[PDB]
């Protein structure tokens, strides 16, 4: 399994898992197999092998991968404990290092230790003198034999007392100490051995791999696939694409029982970034408004329409055929303001069609000019502010007449028959942040490595960097002003008299079709003109990530109150203030796919940084790993046929088919489902889709990261029920809604995982067969997805790992025409009928046995194989089964 | 130090392409990386360097310079990609090192934004050199990459 | 001494797996043949012949001995601590072995 493979030198393992038996016992394994080791020479080899190994303990900072020190000691050779597993060919020794077993040898179990070496179970270890025993017993620390003057190491060591209370006392002072191993080369039997280490040690830094590979993190999918675009400059590149699996190296040592992990991914987009944003709403005082326009509502895909919030200090607004409640109202300084929230349309609708709830607007304090937070409330005391509608038939002129102060002011709609929609297009520089959930228990510990989709089904926040500036004409009574933000969006201000204010706000939404309405980003600014001992114009603004949900424009978080001062002791001035601008959208879990492909945060124009975190236990990753994009067309193969391989009912046509995206579940006797919880990531509580082990769907409750959480029970277990058809096909059932959450080693249910709505595939994936002449087709309406059970073998060479993700799935086929015309009950034996699990038989007429054929098109399980290597005509991949004409 | 693609023979039907920074003033035991920022900026990021117990922060070490393809008419003139484009063309928050104690630094980057704005295509309107450039306060040098396009 | 300029390799400051050891020659400056020692010094009346010339007596151990009696016999007693010197960690910046007392 994982480490990615290195041998001949050391590789170390923690004994922990789900129900960890004693953590801080450590296994050391070296491989001797370039000489053959018998069961009589075994004595010679393991005495000398432990005579050349040296054992270590390394000091670094707990989180780092750089160097500041180590020490070296060696194993005994007199009183030695040394073993040889015959099957894997490995000389191994185990040692006990953490409290209370620091000070003493203990017997190590050869079962839990058998989680990291197989052949221990199938054959007992072999001991010195050519005996074989089942037992392991370790060397005890402080009675080893030194190489320092050929002495014996003390009974009490600094490393001893450091571990004898490791719980605090391994965390030392600035540093940590970690036990490790190494080998200095020697030759016996006539060959040499040296190899390497990839973090798996009894404390291992929470980082991601980068050694030995000259690319960083490995992609067991990349190599094979037709290309000619890259000559010799390529020899460095980590890549993955889309939904196709990057296998990760979530190195972790610092937990007990089940180990949950959350993920944070950090995506960003090579190439210039202009952003298109529809005008979700405008808010403005009516002094600041023009005195006519033409507009009609743009619609939004969570169910929302455009509005304008007039701010009229008239007691009763007169807009439309509507008589209008104060949608918000507030007061400052003796003057009372009233916000009137108004959609536009071809009708007046007296009912609010939407809400915006909990609007928090800043404005400048009148003495100090620090920001002033207020929320604006109806005369009926509603923070759920009604977003009404005015209008009436098209062409009609309808005079939105509110009095700024009590002096009349106007803005008159001409009812359009088309929207006059102005989308803000402007340059901003963004980052995207993503998250995902998993409860991990597996047999790969400490080195917990598994298969993560580089498009999650679960949340994203887009947060990124822009500029807002404020320009204002200090006159001596009045003040013209404006504020520019987003890099073409703006908010205008005509005259602001002394002691008095004007207000303006806009809501921006990514102008598309599943980000518009559905997420929002508000900027509402209050601006004060006044004097203290110097003439003062000032702006102060908060800015809110908000989200329409249940029509309520529900505030997520508010971000900074910025106060921008412009002081002028001299009477005239025209000064500026500056503030950062954060465009922040925090969308919905599933818009991780959906809105993600409606932006295109993914392609051969993408770059990715990856990070992880351990949930309840609260453990983080200080190295951020990486990868990039090169999309590839799939290769494909099939395995023999001869004309002979139809003849005899034991002469068969093998197939092994390849499409490298078509795994989602690594490792035999895997299987997994999903749920959702508020897992911890970082300093907070991410709503992530928690992948659950087992075939059993689960229903946890309560708050997670805590022991407020307690996992629920079985909802549905997923059951490949043997069907009663010809030659018994074995189709997958359960409560098939939860196919959404089901994936398994079988590739024919790996494409629901994200690309579904409610157990209804959106992407077809897995193998796809049709027959001809006599037709039968799978997966399809004839035979439901997961029509048979299927497994990977042992992985790729591009995978350096044994027993994990292979998109190589293995089947046997025959074709026959001497069981042609038979019937299984009244199920007529004539066509392609699946013999149970990984067998197949095709049946055909008594004459069309030659020219009988079958078409295989293995189908992509990643969306993003399409990209730019669709023009290869191997995006989805194309092969056939056939019978040659012979004379 | 020098920037270079080991290809100037570069076939064209590519949207992501890598190159070597040979720069053995900028080694470090792995992992290590760089926060690629405002100009491309080489804001060197590894928390994964220690030297007696201290975690390490941002260190300003240069920047990607520009990207230029050729305009020839009898005087030498170039075409810039602008620092807005470069905040977004090199936004990358990790570029790791491939071999310890010697720079190797891998960036794989777009030809989708390059194809689009320099007006390069698969061979349609293409023929140039195409050289992208870096600068560093690491060795205090200009250092430019080598690729020649034959126009496929 | 005579000496000439001679630097040490650049890669030994780039990576801390490599590091240097400067060896300085300065001939008269050596005190005590016992590295891995620690010691203290007092002065006492060194009996030799028909007299007692006073001089600097060194004692092993880290603690600051307070001698009693008349120096010069197996009769004599060496003292004990007045403050025990100790190379403690002054933590903050990178942990030193810095003598206190």
């Amino acid at each position: 399994l994982t480490p990615p493979v290195s041998a001949g030198g050391i590789q170390a393992y923690l004994l922990t898992g789900s129900g960890a038996p004693a953590s801080g016992l450590v296994l050391f394994v070296v491989n001797v197999s370039n000489i053959q080791v018998s069961s009589s020479n075994v004595t010679n080899v393991i005495s000398t092998v432990v005579s050349n190994i040296q054992i270590n303990a390394k000091t670094e900072n707990a989180q780092t991968g750089a160097t500041t020190g180590s020490v070296t000691v060696r194993f005994p050779t007199s009183g030695y404990n040394a073993y040889y597993d015959s099957v894997d060919k490995v000389v191994f020794v185990v040692v006990s290092f953490l409290y209370p077993y620091t000070t003493t040898s203990v017997n190590i179990p050869l079962s839990y230790l058998s989680k990291y070496l197989p052949g221990l179970l199938t054959a007992q270890p072999y001991d010195e003198t050519g005996a074989q025993v089942t037992s392991v017993s370790s060397t005890p620390f402080g009675s080893l034999i030194d190489t320092s003057t050929g002495q014996q190491i003390l009974g009490t060591n600094p490393v001893l007392t450091s571990y004898n209370s490791y719980t605090t006392q391994a965390n030392t002072n600035m540093q940590e100490g970690v036990v490790s191993g190494t080998l200095t080369s020697f030759t016996l039997g006539g060959q040499s051995f040296s190899g390497s280490t990839v973090p798996v040690i009894l404390y291992a830094p929470f980082i991601f791999s980068n050694s030995p590979y000259q690319a960083g993190l490995y992609n067991p999918m990349q190599v094979n696939g037709n290309l000619g675009s890259l000559s010799s400059e390529a020899y460095y590149h980590p890549v993955i694409w889309g939904r196709a699996l990057i296998n990760t190296t979530l190195i972790d040592t610092y937990a007990s029982g089940s180990v949950p992990f959350t993920f944070q991914l950090n995506y960003s987009v090579p190439g210039p970034l202009t952003i298109n944003m529809a005008q979700l709403a405008w808010i403005a005082s009516i002094n600041n408004l023009p005195t006519s326009f033409t507009y009609l509502s743009y619609k939004f895909s969570n169910g929302y329409e455009s509005f304008l919030g007039i701010i009229s200090n008239s007691t009763q607004l007169t807009a439309g055929a509507l008589t209008i409640n104060p949608s918000g109202n507030f007061t400052i300084n003796g003057k009372k303001f009233y916000v009137y929230l108004l959609v536009v349309g071809s009708t007046n609708s007296t009912t609010p069609v939407e809400y915006v709830t909990k609007l928090v607007v800043e404005y400048p304090s009148s003495t100090n000019f620090l920001p002033q937070g207020v929320t604006v409330t109806t005369s009926s005391n509603k923070y759920t502010l009604p977003v009404y509608e005015i209008g009436g038939p098209a062409g009609t002129t309808i005079t939105l007449t509110g009095n700024w102060y009590s002096t009349p002011y106007t803005v008159q709609i001409t009812v359009g028959s088309t929207p006059t929609l102005t989308n803000y297009v402007s340059q901003i520089l963004l980052k995207a942040v993503a998250y995902e959930g998993i409860n991990v228990s597996t047999t790969q510990s400490p080195y917990y490595s598994t298969a993560i989709l580089s498009t999650p089904p679960s949340e994203i926040s887009i947060t990124g960097s822009s500029t807002i500036t404020a320009q204002g004409k200090l006159t001596a009574t009045s003040a013209s002003a404006t504020v520019n933000l987003l890099t073409n969006a703006t908010l205008t201000y005509e005259n602001i008299p002394l002691t008095q204010y004007s207000f303006n706000g806009i809501i921006v939404t990514p102008g598309y079709a599943a980000i518009n309405g559905t997420t929002a980003m508000a900027y509402v600014i209050g601006a004060l003109y006044n004097k203290t001992s110097d003439y003062v114009l000032s702006f102060a603004g908060s800015q809110e990530p908000m989200q329409v949900m249940n029509n309520n424009l529900t505030e997520v978080t508010t971000l900074a109150p910025f106060g921008l001062t412009l002081l002028a002791p001299s009477v005239p001035a025209t000064e500026t203030g500056t503030s950062p601008l954060q465009l922040e959208f925090f969308t919905v879990p599933s818009t991780s796919y959906i809105a993600l492909v409606d932006f295109g945060l993914w392609g051969n124009l993408t770059s990715v940084t990856v990070s992880a975190y351990d949930t309840v236990n609260n453990k983080l990753s200080v190295n951020l790993g990486y990868f990039y994009g090169i999309v590839i067309p799939p290769s494909i193969s099939t395995a023999p046929y001869n004309y002979q391989n139809f003849i005899c009912p034991n002469n068969y046509v093998t197939v092994t088919i390849y499409d490298p995206d078509a795994v989602l579940d690594p490792y035999p006797s895997g299987s997994f489902t999903t749920s959702s919880l508020p897992l911890k990531y970082g300093n907070m509580n991410i709503t992530g889709a928690v992948i659950f082990p087992g075939s059993s769907v689960y229903n946890p409750s309560g708050v997670f990261g805590y022991s407020n959480f307690n996992k629920g029970a079985a909802v549905t277990t997923f059951t490949y029920t043997a069907q009663s058809g010809p030659f018994s096909p074995v189709a997958l059932t359960g409560n098939t809604n939860y196919l959404s959450q089901y994936a398994d080693n079988n590739p024919t249910d790996n494409y629901y995982f994200i690309q579904t709505v409610n157990g209804m595939p959106v992407l077809m994936g897995g193998l796809s067969i049709v027959a001809s002449p006599v037709s039968a087709s799978l997966p399809s309406s004839t035979s439901s997805p997961g029509f048979m059970y299927l497994l990977p073998s042992a992985a790729q060479v591009p995978s350096p790992l044994p027993g994990m993700a292979t998109p190589n799935y293995n089947l046997n086929i025959y074709i026959t025409y001497k069981i042609d015309g038979a019937t299984v009950g009244n199920n007529m034996i004539n066509g392609l009928y699946v013999a149970s699990q990984n067998t197949l038989i095709y049946v055909v007429p008594n004459g069309s046995f030659v020219g009988s054929n079958i078409k295989l098109t293995y189908t992509t399980t990643d969306y993003a194989v399409l990209h730019y290597f669709y023009s290869t005509g191997q995006y989805k991949v194309f092969k056939t089964v056939s019978v040659p004409n012979v004379t | 130090a020098n920037l270079y693609f080991p290809s100037s023979t570069t076939p064209l039907y590519q949207l992501s392409v890598p190159l070597y920074l040979s720069e053995p003033y900028y080694g470090s035991p792995l992992p290590t990386y760089i926060g690629l920022g405002t100009n491309g900026t080489s804001l060197w990021n590894s928390p994964n360097y220690v030297l007696f117990g201290v975690s390490a922060v941002q260190q300003y070490l240069g920047f990607i310079k520009s990207i230029s393809v050729t305009l020839s008419n009898g005087t030498t003139v170039v075409i810039p990609l602008t620092t807005s484009n470069m905040q977004t063309l090199f936004p990358q928050l990790v570029g790791q090192e491939l071999q310890a104690c010697n720079g190797t630094f891998q960036f794989g980057i777009s030809i989708t934004g390059l194809e689009k704005l320099l007006n390069l295509n698969v061979q349609q309107l293409n023929n140039s050199i195409l050289s992208v450039t870096y600068h560093d306060y690491v060795t205090g040098e200009t250092l430019t990459a080598t690729t020649k396009l034959v126009a496929l």
